[PDB]
Parts: C-alpha cells; structure tokens; sequence
DNA sequence: ATCGGATGTATATATCTGACACGTGCCTGGAGACTAGGGAGTAATCCCCTTGGCGGTTAAAACGCGGGGGACAGCGCGTACGTGCGTTTAAGCGGTGCTAGAGCTGTCTACGACCAATTGAGCGGCCTCGGCACCGGGATTCTCGA
DNA sequence: TCGAGAATCCCGGTGCCGAGGCCGCTCAATTGGTCGTAGACAGCTCTAGCACCGCTTAAACGCACGTACGCGCTGTCCCCCGCGTTTTAACCGCCAAGGGGATTACTCCCTAGTCTCCAGGCACGTGTCAGATATATACATCCGAT
C-alpha cells in the first residue's frame, strides 16, 4: 500500500486555526467560535476562486504561460479592489 | 597564555581592519612569477582598472625565506607515528605557509584525512610557537569526530564545538569566543551563518574549511561570508575538487587566493572558449601548470591496495509498452518539465493513475509496467544463489518506496535511509545491516543522501537504478560501499534505458567525467 | 497556584498587538500550495511569480481583516461578543456577495 | 435631430424569438439603454486590453477576452460561440 | 454590383455597420479589426435573445401579449447569473421581487 | 378587528407586487429643487429629470430597508430601529 | 420663477411613504424613531446625486437639469439607471 | 532661443510634456488643449503634496526620518477626504488603524 | 529597459514639504502608483465628459469638471484653485 | 370545529390609446483603388521559474485540561407599537398664458496637429554612509488575588 | 481593600544595507513654421418649463385602545480561553538542468485607413385597431371570536 503516498492533509486546512485567529485579532474581535475556522476557510477559497480565475484570463490573452503580478494587479482592479505597492 | 594576552591580540585592533597589504601580494607576485610566466595574463587583467597592482608589476619585473625544513617523520607533539606520504603532505602545507600562499588539500576520502591537518596545526603552534585562533568549519556530522581526533592526537590545546540552542551558542560565545579561551573552534556551515558577527571579530589565522567542494557558487551565503572574514591565509579541504565544471575550480582558488585568480573571465577563456584544433589540445591543457603548485590529490592505488578496483557495467534496457504510451503521451503535449521524461523511464507508476483500478494490489503486475525492474527482477534472483547482499540507489524517494513494496512482494528484507529518516533510526539502521549475521538482504539508499559517515561496507554489489547529471555524486555512491573495509570484489550496475534521455543524461555525465579525468587526474601525480 | 490571567485580558493584548504591526498572518508556503492547486482547474500547467503570489497575499488578507471587522459590529450588533458563522454570513450578504 | 437606437433591431430579434409578443415602448427603451450599456462596458475593457498588451487595434481576440471577462460562466461559454460561429460564416461568405 | 450588409453576410440581425462606426468614432483605440465588429455584434445579439425569450415567457405567464419593464426585471432578477450581471443596475417601473422573509409569517 | 400583523402583512404583498410610485411626486418635486439651489442659483429642471431622480430614490430606500430588516431579524427581533440602518449602511459602505 | 424658496420640505416626504417603502422592503413592524434616520439618509444621497448633476449641467454650459445629467451622476456613483436615456 | 520647460513656465514640479504625451497617447480624446496638461500636473501635485505632508506628520509623530507604507496607511486613513478619495484601495505592508470597540473593554 | 516614473518628482514636492524626511522604496512604489490611478480617474472622466458634449477637444474645462467630479470637499476646492492659478502663470509667461 | 365578515380573485363589457404598419428621403454604409505601417516571424541573450531531492533551526502548531463566564432559555411587565375611525388638507388633473433658453445654421478665426532640428532632462549604473533593526537591562505599569 | 508578578517601554550600543547623491548618455521635449478645421460667436426659431387658478377627493393626521414584544433579570451548562508540553512543518540554504519571457534588432506583407460614388436602410411622419385598463359582480377563500 505504501506504494500509494499516503493523501496529504487539504490545501484548504492550511490555513490554520491560529492564522484565522491572527486575521480575526488584527480585525478586532475578542472570542471566537468553532465554526469560523471552516466558514472563513470557504470564503478565503471563494475569493481566490474569482480573482485567479480573472487573473489567468488575462495572462492567456497575452499569450503567456506565466501568471504575473501586474495581471493580479489588473484583475483585482476589475473587481473592484484596487491595490498599490505592486504596478 | 592567559585569556588577556588572547583579547589583546584577537581582537580587531581597528574599526576596519580590511584594507590592501601591499607587503604580502607583492612577496606572491614574485614568489609565483619565479615560479612561471603564464600569471602575467592574471596580472595584466587585474591591473585593467587598478594600476597599483601594475605597479607591483613592474617593480617585481624590471628587477631581474621559505626554509627548506623538510619536516620529516612524525614528531612527539603529534601522538605517534603515521604514514609517510601524510609527512609529505604536511612538508607540502609548510612550503606552502612559507611562501605567504594557499592551497587545496585533494586527497581521496578515507586516505588519512585531517590527520595531516592536526599534524600541520601542531606545527604552527610548536615549531612556528603561533598558538591560535583557528577556525574549522565541517559539516555537523563531523563535529565531534574533529573534537575528538583534535582531543587524542594533540591534546594539549583547546578546541571546542560552537553548537546548541541559541541560548547555550550565546552564552557559550560570551564565555569563551568574547572570553578568548580557545585555540581552535570547531563549528559547523549553518552557525558560521548564525554566528557572523561576533566571529568577524577576531583576528584569524587560517580558515580550515572542510569538504571545501560546498564553497563551489561564488553567489552562494557561505562564500560571501566566508570572504567578509578577516584572515591571514586559507586552507582548503575537499575530495572531489571540479565536480561538474571547469569555473568552480576558479570559484574555489579565487577564495584560496583572491588576488591571484581574481577573474572569472580570464580563467574561463584560459581554454574553455576554443575548440578547432591543438589548441584545444595538449599544449592548453598542459597549461594547467597554474594549477600545478595550488593542488594534491593522491590516489587509492597508491596507498593502501586491498580493496579490489570497481567493475562497472551498464544494462541498455529496453522501453515496454506502458513505458512506451506514457512516453509518446508525454513527448507531444501536472505536466511541466523533462523530469517527467526520467520520471517515466523509471517507472510508470510514479505517475498517478498507473497502477489499474485502482482496487490496491502489489501483485506480479508490478514488473510488468517497468522496463528496469524487470532486469532488477532477474538480476537479485540470480544473486540470491550467492547471497550477495545489495545497496540499491536512486534519484527519488518515491522511486525507492515503489521499490520496496516490490521488495517485501517477493518477501525480501530491505532497510532504508532517505531524508525523512532521522538520525538515531539511521545509526540503529546501519547498524543492523552491518550486524555480523544480518537477515535484511537488500538495503536501499538515495544517492545524495547520508552524507559520508556511512560504513555500508558489509556488501558486495550496489546497482545505481537510476544516472545522476553528476558523476561525482555516483561515486561517492560506489565508494560508499567500495570504501576501506569491504574486501570482496564491489560489483556495480548502472541501468540505462535506450531510445531516452537517459543517454543523453549518461553522455553529458561522461562529457563532465573526462574533463575532470583530463584536468586533474593525470597531473596529479 | 501559578499566576493565570483571566479570560479576555489575553485577547486584548493580541488584539492590540496585531492591530499595530503590518506583517503577513498567514504562511507564505501554505497559501501558495492554496493558491496553485486552485489555478489547477481553470487552466493547467501555470507558472507564478514570487511578486504575483505575494500580490495575491496581500489582496486575500485585507479582505479577511476587513470582513472580519464586519462580522464583529454585526455579532455586537446581536448583543453579543463572539462571532458565529451567522454574522459572517449576514456580513456577506448585506455588502453584496450573497 | 434624427436620433438614432437599436428598436430596429430589437424588435427582430423579439419577432424570431417569439413570434407573436409585442413591447412596450418604455421596455424598448430600457432594452435599448441596456444594449448601450453592454457595448460601452465591452468596448471599455477591450480598449484596456489593447492598451495592456501595447497593441494598437481592437480585434476579435480582444473582443473575445473582454466578453470571457465580463460574462459570467455559461453566459460567456454561449457567447463566445455565438460570436466565433458568425465571424466563421462572415469569413468564409 | 449590388451591395451585400456585413450583418446579412454573417448571419446576423444586429448591425454590424453601426457597430464598426461606434468602435471608430468612439475613442477606444487607434485602429479597428475587421471581425471585431461582426464578434461583438454576435454577443449583443444573443444576450439581447436571452433577456427577451425570458421576458417573454414572463409575459405569457402574466397573460400579457406585450412585454413591460416589469416583466423585464422579473427575467433578470429570477434568472440567476443575469442577476448577477445586471447587479448594480436599476430598471425604472420595475418592482421586486415577491419575497418574505420566514419568521414574520404566521404562526 | 384584525389582530397586529394581518393589515401589514396583506401591505407587504400588496406593494411588493405593484410597480407605481410611492412618494407623493410634487413633494418629492419641491425637496428636490429646494436641495439644488444650494449648488447654484435659479435652475430649471426637466420633468423627466425629476422623474429619474424619484425612481432611483425609491430603489435606493428600498434596497435599504430590505437589509435593515436582515439586521432586526439577525438580532432575534421583528421590529427595525435606527441603530439597524445605522449597521445597515455602516456594513454597505456609505458610513 | 416667482415664489420657490421654501424651508422644511423633508417633512412631505411623509410617514405613510417611509411605511410604504419599508412594506415593499418587506417589514412588518416598524419603530417610531426610524423615520428621521430615513429622512436624513434620503437628503444625504439626494444632495449627493443633485450635486453631480448640477457639476455636470454648468459644465455643458446648461441651466436646465436634464434626464441624461441625472443618468450621468447616478452612473457615475455606480447607480446605473435605465429607462431614461443612454 | 533658449529652452525653457512647461513646467518651469507653470511654476509647477511635475513633467507637463510627459502629462501632455500620456494624454494623447492614452486615447482620451482626438486632441487635446495647451492648458490641460498645466492643470493636470498642478492637480496631481497639490495630491501629492498633501498625502506627503500627512504621512511625514505621521511618521515624526512615530519618531522615524522615513516614510514608509505604514506612515502612508495611517496618513490616509486619518483624515476623511483622503479616506473618501482611497476607500476601495488598499495600501499593501499597510496595516490596520487601531481600534476597539469600546463593549470589548474591561467593566 | 527605461521605465519611466515619477519618483523624481514626488521626491521634489517631499523636499519643499518636509525638506529632511526621506522615503522608503516601497513608499516610492505606492505614490508612483497613486498618481497613475489619479491621472486614469481624471483623465477617463474628462475624456467621457467631452464626448457627452460632443466635443473633440479635451482641455482646461473638462479637467476642472472632472476634479470637481472625482474630488470631495476642500480637496477640490483647493484643487481648482491651484489648477487656475497655474494655469493663469503659464499663460501669462 | 363552526360560523360571519372582509378581502382577493375570476368574469363580462366598454374605452381608448398606444403599438404597429406604411410611405419618403437622405444620409450613411458598401464598393473599388492605393498605400503604408503595424504586427507577425526570427534570432541572440540574460535572468527567472519548475521539479525532485537533502540537511538543519526553530518557532509555530497541535493536543490536553481546568474552569470560568457567556450563550441560550425561560419568565414577567409595561410600554410602544398596530388598527380603526373621523376630519382636514393638499396632491393630482385640467386648463390657460408667458417666455426663456435649448437647439439648429453660418462663418471665419485661433489654435491644435505634423514635421525638422536641437538639446538638456531624465534614466541606468555605482558607491557610500547614516537610519533603522536588534539585543539586552532597568524601570515602569498594569493585572490579579487579598 | 494593597503587594506580587508578568508585560512593556525606554535607554545605550552595535551592525548592515537602502537611499541618495554623482556621472555618462540618449531620446523625448522644445522651438520654429505651415495649415486645415473645431468651435466661439452671432442670429433665428419654437419647445418645453414655469406659474397660477379651480375642483375633488383620496391620502394624512390626530386620537383612542389593547396587546404582543422588547427588554431586563435569573440559572445553568458548555464551550472557548489560557497555560503546559510535545511534535512538525515552514524557512533557509543548495543542486542540477531545462524552458519562458523580456528585451533589441531586424525583414516584410497584408490589412487597416483614406479617398471618391452612389444607392438602399433607417428614421420620421402619418394613419389605423386590439390589448390593456376601468367598472361592476359574483365566488372562493383566510381570519378571528365563540
Ligand atoms: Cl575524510
């Protein structure tokens, strides 16, 4: 059986618990549930979802194999997002 | 000494102690242009844009004590005696201090090693009366061997490691290091990086550096701090100097002697960049006498004989038909390198989805979808008459994991060490194949993997499954079981598969092979 | 009996703590395997740059905090101080990504 | 005067989709302020495209990424095969 | 020779000859491919169906023969996807749509 | 006599299916042309204009209460209070 | 023209229209205090929306507000209207 | 002649002939003026010029010489026609505001 | 490989403002980045300011609607100011 | 559970007005030369990204347990809402007059585009040395059992 | 209720590396000179805005009442925090070879833009009728008090 690499823990767990905890302290919030380590976990997962997907959108019409910076940069500004320090 | 005498005289006796000695370069200059005339191309391009060296020049050219005590058979202070070629190294290393110069110790692993440079240490602070500091770096798994050799062949002198937490470094570094209260300090690659700056300043002797081949990149940390260290003169202590390539050898005598080969551009045009006809030939390469007087490399057929030569053999494989389907699919197109091209003439299921289902099988079908295995197959069946025991190498881990459960399909005895195992389970390990009457008839390894301490000496065959891009590192492979110990003839087995990119793999290794054969090998001497 | 402070006098000092420094909260490598095997399905055989990854960080990051910050006026807005998965969910969906 | 619109033309489409409904002229003029609408939004990020790439033309290609871009999901999927098919007939007619 | 429309050589109902005048004469670039048009006015159209066969079916669901901004934000708001494309959007004489949240109902 | 909730209810339904205006349109013409003589003085105003002005107003106010509700509701009550407006449009955006 | 400068004209924005608007929203009961919070929130972005409109009625060189200005500042705070132009 | 710069003419700092070529080479319009670039560059450096006094304010208030993206954040997010004007962007390395709620604090 | 910025002139305006503060790099990057998101803000609303009016030419006007536009508060106020007043200099010189 | 109101909800009929069909002209889209320049193809080169692996440090991360305080539920109560009914009041429609100012036409300048020549202003490359990060240690201060 | 103890901040005192001048070069901004045409500016027209005046009649407004509901208080679990202890994965580093992409420098060709002509497509002005309101009208179908 140990042929097979045993499956590795989901991308999506690491983000870990005292990470959220981290985000959360930085927002300002003082006790915390047992359901928000996987409710953030989706939304973190969502977000990322739509802004890779404008990403790589961009980085194939410009004909290229290679997901850069500036094309994040594009692709947040279409959502909305606008972000400085990188382009 | 007393601890003041040492803060008196370590310490850096000024803010930048760093500036151009003109002493020193000038007795170089003359010493290695009496010796011969090609460094007047060194000199004439450092001099392109600095012109005090052209004036160092002139003054050493337009004008036309290193005793000769020979140092011989190994003195008291050593504890005693030893071999006689090590005397000569060591009269070697004196000429060497004596003409104000540096130079790299090449002798093959195992051949007495360290112990010239103890004996050479010993000397400095006896017949020289230079008691420290001196600064030894090696990697962690020779810590305490060099402590321990240092502590029973020379006693009389202090020497400590530098290792432990960052509380126990600190205070060890504040009592001792701030303290002066040494004469040697033991410390491994990773805390000469940690502890850069209370070691920058002390005023240095020499820098013993051993297995000097990682100093190899002149981008990489060590190497710039390494020369961001203040120091007198360098010593070099390495087994395979120019591994895989003719500018390495610059990036190693360009630490040893920084103005001397202070170009990259003028050694690698030396003889790299002409190919068309004898001047790609004898005459350039015999004008490696530059590298003449920098250099010893002494031989395991000079020594100590015993251990019966190697008998190397290649096993052209031939492509089967998953082998075959995988390969096309992944010529013409997860995805995203050659490396998958190796991966698949390895063997097919180290891509996912190979194995059929899956419902989890090891049955026979294994050899089936592999090419090599197959022959791997055959080759331990036909051993196993003579009960010859087998170090199996490869390039992956996950490789060797595939391997294994072959191994105990066939309900055969493996053991492993790879770069998850820790070190109490690998000594436990070696130690059990080693045993004197050992029910584990194979033993798997990967090839850059255990560093050199390992003993596997007990066997008799290694089959190197899978090439590596450097040759050096398959024969640290071979000779760790072809090391001194094993007495019986060592049989190794390359496996090659045709039609691939293993050739091309095994014809570049063999290009990088014969240029170290033609650039050290011969002149060694 | 060791001294033990009590519930909540630990939390304000990390939330004090965090609110005044300006580094990353969550590991590099991590978020860079979550965002890769994520590029995965849209298209295959992708190559990020270092700057575009951090970009990515920086962007994901600022839309938790945010987010949370709303989700801690809506959990006091229900008169309590813990954040449940409601408030998150109401702090979505009255901004419009629900 | 002679102000120009797309009732024409909306009103063929409506005519081949559904044979027998009318429209009300408010609801023509909200069709006529959405098509508007979607042409700018288009036309827009087509225009940033070609000036990201420093290209100097608005083309199929641009078009093509601006409505993948814009559109969500299936939306975009039957799109771009709209388009694709007429440009082909225009092609080859 | 008799002139052939580029929108009846591609099959199309929108005009492709309006388009084309628009993209030049609307500050977007310096020049102007020749598919880029006939592409563009290919989406509009079949965005344009959409909305319209869903509005019409809303229509008939009402009993009505003509289709009303009512209708229109109906299709658009029921339809999920069309929703979210016309998110921020406003439409005049619209309403919306019936919902009621669960705990105000009766017991 | 109906019970309280039955008459509001039966007005839920009945305004979340019409489509007319419910702003009285010359009060809403008055407050409007009141506002912009603080901009600038004696302006005239298209009836179209103010028509537009209306329907976004009430979209807007619309939209408001149907997340001012969400917040009474996510607080355990049925009753909407200055202080869920104030989250409301703190949460949006508008501060 | 004559006789238009008037005060306290948020008051005709009427309680039964702030309750109407709140039925369409879909509340059923309604708190006395709401409907200053309301009135003030409609001012707000009344004076917002008037003010880009009357910027964009001087710039033409206009002194008369049209449909298409008020299009034009909705759209531009992200209110994009339709029915009136455009 | 002799040369004499735009900007120098204007009494301005900021480049109003490379303003001028990004205008027309941005494709905004068919042509632009002589005074749009004067008036472009004196807006941006007014901008410029009160974000760089706020954020040195900031960064001798935390007893530095340099201004970093943190004096930036805390420059913009203090006053509230900068807040306003920077609300969707965010500052990257800029950190958050401290803040509070005050129900959090200990009775 | 020349790309053009304006650090050079942001660190002008810094040396009149607080004329011994430095600025990191990372601070460089983000003000050369504002004043490019300022300057498309501007320069796209003029440019759809003009072609409302349908004019060709985008001059001092349409900038000083567009600022009034995209500014809140005193920050246009003194904006516009110093826009004519610059404008006036260059003129009269 | 039953019965009595009150409120949508189908159902027939009259009105009208708004959508749809039809004729004209005029302007804009299509047809046909002619060209130039934007973009495609090629080719050096120099640095960055990928894949598989190894060795070592060391903070985070994970798991466990106690216990406290907060959530959730239940209960009482006293308002603050909803419902309903008279009675004012002002919004809506319908019309009229008055007029300004929004819109269309001519035309004839100033002023922006384009081109050539020239030159300083800005950009890339290098070196260095203060500004800031880091590490104690000593002193302050802020929390928690009494 | 005041001491005990942990956390934090403020001093000095190193080090190191990023900002910040300095220099050479080159290429876009400046100056000078046509010239073709947007767009001020004037003038005419007539449409849509503004202002009242009157009726009518439905939406607002004020007042009563009574009754669910929001709010405060009280218990009680339970679940989340804080502190220890052990494990592990992130983070540096380092190795090997590739391809990918960003330049710069070219060559060249085909597809746009620019013209000139000229007819049909579409926009506007009309003239119809049927689809959609408005009224009544009977029926079905919740809701609330016994
Ligand atoms: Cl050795």
């Amino acid at each position: 059986a140990k042929r097979h690499r045993k499956v590795l823990r989901d991308n999506i767990q690491g983000i870990t618990k005292p990470a959220i905890r981290r985000l959360a302290r930085r927002g300002g919030v003082k006790r915390i549930s047992g359901l928000i380590y996987e409710e953030t976990r989706g939304v973190l997962k969502v977000f990322l979802e739509n802004v890779i997907r404008d990403a790589v959108t961009y980085t194939e019409h410009a004909k290229r194999k290679t997901v850069t910076a500036m094309d994040v940069v594009y692709a947040l500004k279409r959502q909305g997002r606008t972000l400085y320090g990188f382009g | 000494h007393d601890p003041e005498s040492n803060k008196k005289r370590y310490l850096l006796k000024d803010a930048n102690g760093k500036k151009f000695d003109l002493e020193g370069t000038t007795k170089r200059f003359e010493h290695l242009l009496s010796l011969s005339g090609l460094f007047k191309h060194f000199i004439e391009s450092k001099a392109a844009k600095d012109p005090k060296f052209r004036q160092v020049l002139d003054v050493l050219e337009e004008n036309k004590e290193s005793i000769e005590f020979q140092f011989r058979e190994s003195p008291a202070y050593v504890n005693g005696q030893l071999r006689p070629y090590q005397i000569q190294g060591v009269n070697w290393l004196v000429s060497l201090h004596k003409n104000k110069i540096a130079g790299i110790l090449a002798d093959e692993m195992g051949l007495g090693k360290t112990l010239q440079t103890i004996s050479f240490l010993g000397y400095l602070r006896y017949i020289e009366k230079i008691p420290g500091p001196f600064l030894v770096i090696a990697p962690k798994s020779t810590l305490n061997n060099w402590l321990r050799e240092i502590n029973r062949w020379t006693p009389d002198v202090n020497a400590f490691i530098l290792q432990g937490d960052k509380e126990e470094r600190a205070e060890l570094i504040q009592k001792k290091l701030l303290g002066c209260d040494f004469d040697v300090v033991i410390a491994s690659y990773e805390i000469i990086i940690r502890e850069k700056s209370p070691l920058k300043k002390i005023n240095w002797e020499y820098i013993i550096i051993d297995e000097a081949h990682r100093i190899k990149n002149e981008e990489s940390m060590l190497s710039q701090v390494l020369r961001e260290f203040t120091s007198r003169n360098r010593l070099l202590i390495t087994g395979t100097p120019l591994q895989n390539n003719l500018h390495e050898l610059w990036a190693l005598l360009n630490f040893l002697l920084p103005d001397i080969f202070s170009d990259a551009q003028d050694f690698d045009d030396w003889f790299s960049s002409e190919s068309t006809e004898e001047d790609q030939d004898k005459i350039v390469k015999q004008l490696h006498t530059v590298l003449q007087p920098f250099l010893l490399r002494r031989i395991k057929s000079d020594v100590e004989t015993s251990l019966l030569p190697k008998k190397e053999l290649n096993l052209y494989v031939g492509m089967s038909s998953m082998q075959k389907k995988w390969y096309k699919k992944i010529l013409e197109k997860l995805l995203n390198i050659m490396m998958q091209l190796r991966k698949c003439c390895n063997h097919p299921y180290l891509f996912d989805g190979a194995e059929p289902g899956p419902p989890y099988t090891t049955d026979e079908h294994l050899v089936y979808n592999a090419a090599k295995l197959q022959v791997l197959d055959k080759l331990l069946k036909k051993l196993k008459e003579e009960g010859s025991r087998v170090l199996i190498f490869s390039q992956m881990s996950r490789l060797l994991d595939i391997l294994e459960d072959y191994c105990y399909f066939r309900n055969y005895e493996y053991c492993r060490i790879d770069g998850s195992t820790a070190h109490e389970d690998r000594i436990q390990a070696i130690d059990d194949y080693n045993a004197p009457d050992s029910k584990k008839f194979v033993f798997l390894l990967t090839t850059r993997a255990g560093g050199l301490g390992i003993n596997l000496t007990s066997a008799d065959v290694v089959v190197l499954y899978d090439s590596d891009w450097n040759p050096q590192a398959d024969l640290q492979a071979m000779d760790r079981a072809h090391r001194i110990g094993q007495k019986k003839q060592v049989k190794v087995f390359r496996l090659v598969t045709d039609n691939s990119v293993e050739e091309k793999i095994l014809e570049r290794a063999t290009q990088k092979l014969r240029l170290d054969q033609l650039v050290i090998q011969q002149n060694r001497t | 009996k060791p001294h033990r402070y009590r519930p909540g006098t630990v939390a304000l000092r990390e939330i004090r703590r965090y609110q005044k420094s300006t580094e990353l909260l969550i590991r590099k490598l991590p978020f860079q395997r979550l965002v890769r095997e994520i590029a995965q399905d849209f298209k295959t055989d992708l190559r990020f740059q270092s700057s575009a990854v951090m970009a990515l960080q920086e962007a994901s990051e600022a839309y938790l905090v945010a987010l949370f910050e709303d989700t801690n006026l809506c959990a006091i807005h229900a008169k309590r101080v813990t954040i449940m998965p409601k408030d998150i969910q109401l702090a979505r969906r009255i901004r419009g990504e629900r | 005067t002679r102000k120009e619109s797309y009732a024409i033309y909306v009103y063929k489409v409506l005519k081949q989709v559904h044979p027998d409904t009318g429209i009300s002229s408010k609801a023509m003029s909200i069709m006529n302020s959405f098509v508007n609408d979607v042409f700018e939004r288009i036309a827009g990020e087509a225009s940033r495209l070609a000036h990201y790439n420093k290209r100097s033309t608005i083309t199929s290609r641009e078009i093509q990424t601006a409505v993948r871009l814009l559109l969500p999901g299936e939306l975009a999927k039957h799109a771009v095969s709209e388009g694709t098919k007429a440009v082909t007939k225009y092609t080859s007619a | 020779a008799k002139a052939k429309t580029r929108s009846s050589r591609a099959g199309l109902q929108f005009p492709v000859g309006r388009v084309h005048r628009l993209l030049r004469k609307g500050n977007y670039a310096e020049r102007v491919g020749a598919g880029a048009p006939v592409y563009l006015a290919a989406v509009l159209e079949y965005l344009t169906a959409e909305i319209l066969e869903l509005a019409g079916n809303a229509a008939r669901d009402n009993k009505k023969t003509r289709i009303i901004p009512r209708h229109l934000q109906l299709a658009v708001r029921n339809d999920e996807e069309l929703n979210k494309l016309l998110g921020r959007v406003t439409i005049a004489q619209g309403g919306v749509l019936p919902n009621i949240q669960s705990v105000l109902l009766p017991k």
